[PDB]
């Protein structure tokens, strides 16, 4: 238990958790577009002039 | 007088008013290749990032 001083170390090891990559870069899931607006069927002359 | 002093949030926005513990945060950061702040960076600090967790600067990580 002298305890005396050992030599440099060769280099170093680092462990660290990856994460995963399977999900993503699969195409894209955007929100889809509202649609334009449309007119109305079965719109008709409601309104005939008088006389 | 108080026009652009004057704002109002979008409708959308909101204010985070909820607190939460953040004692499990730098310990996941450092499960990923966040080197803690007393220890060595394994590179040169010219080529990383200081990380900051709430105004507490958790460590460096690797460009």
């Amino acid at each position: 238990g002298g305890l005396t001083c050992a030599s440099a170390p060769q280099g170093t090891l680092r462990i660290l958790e990856g994460p995963q990559q399977s999900l993503s870069g699969s195409p894209l899931q955007p929100i889809p577009a509202s649609p334009p607006p449309q007119i109305p069927p079965g719109l008709r002359p409601r309104f005939c002039a008088f006389g | 007088e108080p026009c652009g002093l004057m704002n109002h949030l979008t409708a959308v926005c909101e204010v985070v008013t909820q607190f939460v513990y953040t004692a499990s945060i730098p310990a996941l950061l450092c499960n990923l290749g966040v080197t803690p702040i007393d220890g060595a960076p394994h590179r040169s600090y010219s080529e990383c990032y200081p990380v900051l967790l709430d105004g507490v600067m958790v460590g460096w990580v690797d460009k």
